[PDB]
């Protein structure tokens, strides 16, 4: 949160060492809520 | 306009409260029962640079800065909880999971952003985590234009449970792309914003607030707008407010002669100069007060 | 709800997901007049 | 003697009217003139191009530095302002547009309104207490403005109301002069009362052909102290002159550096010994461009082309000059035109000092 | 305690009682900044501690009651107008509080105060008039009735048919010279020949029928 | 919500004569009102309420925009 | 647009004919190609110059709309209510300071020399010389009996780009005018060259109005008292026949 | 207008111009034709 935002909405994490995209997160799946 | 007299007590969604409203110089009987909504903008019916073509208008920037068609726009955030699972609070990075990328959790105070701070895109306005260690079902402010947290409260719903209610306010001025309209149905989109020294001016110093194309009239035959400008031009100098209700007896020949009795021309046109060059036009330009109203279609939302 | 109900109408599979499309890298805004731009230029 | 026959007249309240007299006396206990009044100044110019007069008017309108009252961030005290209708946007919009005649940027005011009554109480501009800066020996704004109104049992506390400097082009709250008259005294006019001529401007010469050089310009200033009107208006006029000269001098620093590669000046050598000069300056208005075009055209009657295109969506002025001389001769002519502009506005300075006693 | 405070702080009744308490200074003009100030405001406004509100049973019996008890019997119409506004506000609060408490003899006093407030609203509407103007007809002494509307009138039949019963066909344009020296004096042309035979030295005088050869302005000379 | 501090069109300091113009106007209306209910003033069809001389006595010039905004601006205090 | 306060998609008014669009509140999509393959094909196939000529009616789509149609008429008009339609050297150069084309040469002109609108239009059409001769929309035999048409305004003739006589209006420069000025330029010089002349001629029409003026008023719609009696006398004849 | 009216005004003949203003019956007849423009404009999208 050092950078609140660069005016561009991003849904993915990046590596702090080189900048490579680690993964992306948009929403929780929430489909295992119906169990048995 | 004044959409409600009890606006501060309400948390409403997509509501605009225009600060300044005026009774038309040519009012009707409908204004005895409802509050008029709009301003008596000085309108010039002229060709000025070609920026008002195809149903566009040219707006004075000074008129915008002074509060013309300016107001505040409101949005609401209503977030609910799951009974004893979720809670309101600031998450912590080392316990909670899958926090939203590029978020801003530091503005939360006891789960809610404090009233009066400016929240921009990417900021987390409401903190909410579900106990499984924790999963973060936070609420993030996904709007380009920054808002201001106006009111925060924690009411009890019909099920006797806490849900979060936040009111976000937007300081809205008239900007390029906002839709305005006259009372004759001639709507238009603000196209250009000129300073006070670039707008055309008369010999007596009068300058328009809106510059509308003269080509908007002949095909749509909105004669009531032109008669309103002629009547309203004499009302301002005479210091009166007259009634222009439909089906009342009028005589445009007599109304035009009324302008000359007030020191103006018969046709209401005046000598004007080009504000950019200082060069007078070789034609008297029809300029006068026409009641214009701002339609609630904001380019910042579309 | 049925499998074959997804096909027929405008909001169906064929006319909304196959013949039409939701796309990224696209913008929408109100249009405006500008006499200083060329006919083949957009502000 | 370019600028002669100036006349100055304040805008005063007529107390012979019983309604106005009673209303003022029972509202503000006002029986004489306000400390700050609008002033209408009418000026006659002779032997000067309309480009220069209109540029002076534009500078006096919204290109001269000016002062307003603004609220610092956090000045609007949310902890104490309990009023639900006097929002920060509305109140600060009211405060920004109060015409002030300030002495320094150090004055800081505050507005602390408490409503202990059962009726809506109007917050006027006399309720602005100076809390920082030297004590004022004369008011800087009229005490009859309506800042706002408070519902019963409400409050409005605002601190850090300071004086902010800016030009009227960026924000309208810095606008200084409002136009009241502009005419050419060396062009005859038709009687436009007749129905034969009411569709025309009135002048007997078309703007496509006329070149007037004897103008009358009348501007109104919104806030000038009563006992120093001639001291204030004169200053304003003089101020405008310097501003224009300053801006012109900026262009004078461009032509002087035509040998080195400069981004704001581009020189081409065309065919038939023709040379081309393009001057692109950012954040310039039609004032400087029109002055430059007019004076270059006067200096070079047989010029091939000159234009001052100011583009709205590019925020810049591009002056194109095509002439059948060499680069050095063209630069010499441009410097001569700039010097002519400078001396013209210096003569305007001198006439302003000489006229208003 | 938290749920009770959240419920009551969102009750408009609480805010109105708090405003009345603020007017006469029973509570500070600024909203509470610390829980102690909130507790003091609750105690002053509701009249009972939140802890003791849960122990007993009423709620409306001890809500603030304004300190100054003006005389509302001068609201019987009888520095007067602002005092009347103050009386209106205070009686509105007192009557609202009585309504909450189901006080006896309430409807009649409500109707009386509604009439009083209607008179006060008439005065306030008097204060809220921009003005009105009517463009008077100088010949009369009231609102102008002159109009440029169409008025029916049975024209003579000679305007449509000639003395031989045939319809008129106004298709000959007659042009007369503006100045006397121009010759010929008049020219009669068809619409196709106007551009080829008529200049600015001529003006359209009258039309002519291509059947009976009569001028339109001289149509009344026919025997009806 | 009140008469603007400056004219929306040109920026003349209308506000500094606003409050007075309000109150004085009322008495003028009371002079010309005449046996008529207040809320029925804009329907009298016999009124000749002219405010030219009042604004002139206030010192405001004869500008169309300034007098338009001074006369026609609604006041929030008078409706709420 | 570097201005941060602008949020609209701005385009020339003469480009609305492609999309049947106007500025009453319409919204238009915009996506910028990023792939090299799609970016190549946008430049070569989907460029708007490829649809200056309609694939539907085989005629031009673009032209002057609502201000350069009446602006071109005033610019090319022979006589002005203030005398002959001429302008000095200074105002002749001012008409070319916005077209964004290369400026013409005004060296062979004294400051007091007068140039008419036909000469000014000619200096722009020399770049793409065409041959055009039709009757403008200004002339109409419906208006002929009640008007004194100028004999130099009812015959628009252009040979090798020189506007010899006549006015320019919807017939010559209007949008969708088959056989018009911009239709001839496209056939002889390319649809891209025709689009530049639409913009170039649009600026002269708009720059002429910068100090010539154009307005509509209520008195422009008001019959004289004598003519009002003539209108209802005509209507009474219709009601008499009815 | 009365039953079996013979005057042309009763069947949509508007004798007045816009600059002179219309009467109540003329405005109603004008609205009858004006509403068709709005209806056909809506159909010009779906039916097409
Ligand atoms: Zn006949
Ligand atoms: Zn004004």
């Amino acid at each position: 949160k050092e950078k609140e935002n660069n005016q561009g909405l991003i849904y993915s994490y990046f590596c702090k060492i080189c900048g490579e995209e680690l993964a992306h997160f948009i929403q929780e799946d929430r489909t295992a809520d119906v169990g048995i | 306009g004044w959409y409600c007299f009890s606006w501060p007590y309400r948390v409403d969604m997509n509501r605009f409260f225009q600060f300044y409203n005026e009774m038309p110089l040519v009012k009707t009987i409908a204004h005895n029962y409802v509050i008029p909504n709009g301003l008596n903008t000085i309108v010039a019916y002229m060709i000025y640079g070609g920026y008002n073509q195809e149903d566009s208008v040219i707006v004075s920037q000074s008129f915008i800065d002074r509060g013309g068609f300016a107001g505040t726009f409101y949005r609401e955030e209503k977030v609910e909880l799951e009974s004893d699972i979720e809670s309101f609070g600031k998450p912590d990075p080392l316990i909670t999971k899958n926090l939203k990328p590029g978020a801003n959790y530091e503005k939360l105070v006891d789960g809610f952003v404090p009233v009066g701070t400016v929240v921009k895109k990417g900021d987390i306005i409401i903190g909410k985590v579900a106990k499984i260690k924790y999963i973060d079902r936070s609420v993030m402010y996904g709007f380009d234009e920054p808002a201001v947290v106006d009111a925060v409260m924690r009411p009890h719903g019909p099920n006797d449970e806490i849900f979060g209610l936040m009111r976000l306010r937007y300081e809205r001025n008239l900007n390029i792309g906002d839709k305005m309209s006259s009372r004759s149905g001639n709507k238009g989109i603000a196209a250009l914003a000129l300073p006070t020294s670039d707008m055309p001016f008369t010999e007596d110093g009068l300058q328009p607030d809106l510059i509308v194309n003269p080509h908007s009239h002949p095909s749509r035959m909105t004669n009531g707008q032109m008669i309103e400008t002629t009547v309203g031009l004499a009302n301002a100098l005479q210091g009166v407010v007259t009634d222009g209700t439909a089906f009342l007896p009028i005589n445009v020949q007599l109304l035009s002669e009324r302008l000359a009795q007030e020191g103006l021309r018969f046709n209401g046109c005046q000598k004007m100069f080009n504000g950019q060059t200082g060069e007078y036009f070789d034609a008297a330009i029809f300029i006068g007060p026409t009641y214009h109203q701002r339609l609630q279609k904001f380019v910042l939302d579309d | 709800p049925s499998i074959m109900r997804r096909l027929p109408r405008k909001e169906g599979r064929i006319r909304k997901s196959l013949l039409g499309s939701q796309v990224w890298s696209i913008s929408r805004s109100t249009i405006c007049g500008n006499s200083d731009l060329h006919l083949d230029e957009v502000g | 003697k370019i600028f002669q026959n100036v006349e100055i007249k304040p805008f005063l309240i007529d107390f012979s009217n019983l309604f106005i007299k009673n209303a003022a006396k029972k509202l503000f206990q006002l029986e004489e003139q306000l400390p700050l009044v609008p002033v209408n100044v009418v000026m006659d110019f002779k032997g000067i191009s309309r480009a220069a007069v209109h540029g002076l008017s534009r500078v006096l309108q919204d290109e001269i530095p000016n002062y307003m009252l603004d609220i610092k961030p956090g000045g609007y005290k949310i902890e104490d302002s309990t009023d639900l209708f006097m929002t920060e946007q509305f109140i600060r919009n009211r405060i920004n547009f109060i015409p002030i005649y300030a002495k320094n940027e150090t004055l800081v005011f505050a507005l602390r309104s408490l409503n202990n009554s059962c009726e809506v109480k109007t917050i006027y501009s006399r309720d602005l207490i100076q809390v920082a800066g030297p004590k004022l020996k004369y008011p800087i704004f009229n005490p009859t403005f309506e800042i706002g109104f408070l519902q019963p049992g409400k409050s409005l506390i605002i601190e850090d109301i300071y004086i902010k400097k800016g030009i009227g082009r960026k924000h309208a709250a810095f606008n200084l002069a409002v136009k009241t008259h502009f005419s050419h005294l060396d062009i005859e006019q038709y009687p436009t009362d007749k129905k034969e001529y009411m569709a025309l401007s009135g002048y007997k010469q078309s703007s496509m052909t006329s070149d007037p050089r004897h103008h009358r310009l009348g501007l109104c200033f919104p806030a000038v102290p009563l006992p120093h009107i001639n001291q204030a208006v004169r200053t304003y006029l003089k101020n405008a002159c310097r501003i224009i000269i300053g801006r012109i001098q900026s262009i004078q620093k461009i032509y002087e550096n035509f040998e080195e590669p400069q981004p704001e000046l581009v020189l081409f050598s065309m065919d038939e010994e023709k040379t081309k000069a393009i001057i692109t300056i950012k954040d310039e208005t039609h004032t400087i461009g029109n002055l430059l075009k007019t004076y270059i055209y006067e200096m070079i009657p047989d010029i091939s082309f000159v234009g001052y295109q100011c583009v709205p969506h590019k925020q810049e002025m591009v002056l194109t000059i095509i002439h059948k001389a060499s680069q050095e001769d063209l630069i010499t002519l441009l410097e001569k035109s700039i010097q002519n502009i400078i001396q013209t506005f210096q003569i305007l300075e001198k006439n302003v000092d000489e006229l208003i006693a | 305690t938290k749920v009770l405070l959240t419920e009551i702080l969102l009750d408009p009744m609480y805010d109105y009682a708090a405003t009345v308490a603020r007017i006469d200074g029973s509570i500070p003009m600024h909203k509470p900044r610390t829980p102690k100030e909130a507790e003091y405001e609750f105690k002053t406004v509701i009249g009972r501690t939140p802890a003791e509100l849960l122990s007993q049973k009423e709620f409306y019996d001890k809500i603030y009651t304004s300190k100054y008890r003006p005389d509302f019997t001068q609201l019987t119409r009888l520095r007067d107008e602002e005092k009347t506004s103050t009386l209106i506000y205070l009686r509105a609060y007192e009557l609202f509080l009585k309504y909450l408490q189901n006080a006896p003899n309430f409807n009649s006093e409500l109707a009386e105060f509604k009439t009083y407030e209607n008179a006060y609203g008439e005065q306030k509407a008097l204060l809220a008039q921009q003005g009105f103007y009517n463009i008077f007809d100088p010949n009369t002494g009231r609102a102008d009735q002159r109009t440029r509307l169409f008025e029916y009138k049975r024209l003579p039949i000679s305007t449509l048919y000639d003395e031989r019963g045939l319809p008129h066909k106004w298709t000959i344009y007659v042009y007369k010279a503006v100045d006397s020296s121009q010759k010929p004096a008049e020219i009669e042309v068809t619409r196709k020949d106007v551009i080829k035979k008529i200049d600015n030295h001529y003006a359209l005088a009258d039309l002519r029928c291509s059947v009976c050869h009569v001028l339109q302005h001289e149509v009344g000379q026919l025997n009806i | 919500m009140l008469i603007p501090v400056v004219c929306f069109t040109c920026g003349f300091p209308i506000g500094t004569y606003a409050a007075i113009f309000d109150k004085a106007r009322t008495e003028y209306i009371k002079t010309k009102m005449g046996g008529t209910l207040p809320q029925n003033i804009p329907l009298d069809a016999s009124l000749q309420i002219e405010l030219k001389d009042l604004i002139t006595a206030l010192g405001i010039p004869m500008r169309v925009c300034c007098r338009t905004h001074l006369i026609t601006t609604l006041d929030y205090r008078k409706y709420y | 647009l570097e201005n941060p306060k602008i949020s609209t998609f701005q385009m020339n008014v003469s480009a609305c004919a492609w999309y049947n669009a106007d500025f009453d509140g319409d919204q238009m999509n915009l996506w910028v190609p990023w792939s090299v393959m799609s970016r190549v094909e946008a430049e070569l196939l989907c460029s708007v110059r490829n649809w200056f000529i309609s694939t539907k009616s085989s005629g031009p789509v673009n032209g002057q709309v609502q201000d350069s149609t009446v602006g071109s008429f005033l610019l090319t008009r022979t006589n002005t209510p203030m005398g002959k339609n001429v302008m000095n050297k200074l105002h002749a150069m001012g008409l070319f300071q916005t077209t964004q084309t290369d400026p013409p040469c005004f060296a062979n002109y004294s400051p007091t020399d007068l140039l008419d609108g036909k000469s000014v239009v000619s200096m722009l059409l020399r770049q793409t010389p065409i041959n055009y001769q039709r009757a403008p929309t200004w002339y109409s035999e419906v208006y002929a009996p009640y008007m004194h048409y100028n004999k130099q305004d009812i015959s628009t003739q252009i040979r090798n780009g020189e506007l010899i006589e006549g006015v320019l209006d919807k017939k010559a420069v209007g949008a969708g005018s088959s056989g018009g000025i911009y239709h001839l330029i496209s056939r002889r010089y390319g649809p891209q060259q025709a689009l530049k002349m639409i913009f170039a001629t649009q600026q002269l029409a708009l720059n002429y109005v910068r100090n010539a003026g154009f307005t509509v008023s209520t008195a422009d719609m008001l019959l004289t008292p004598e003519a009002h009696q003539e209108v209802q006398e005509i209507i009474n004849e219709l009601l008499l026949e009815s | 207008y009365p039953r079996f009216a013979l005057e042309a005004q009763a069947y949509g003949f508007i004798c007045n111009s816009y600059i002179a203003g219309l009467t109540s019956p003329e405005f109603i007849f004008g609205e009858m034709n004006g509403r068709f423009d709005l209806i056909n404009k809506a159909l010009s999208t779906s039916s097409t």
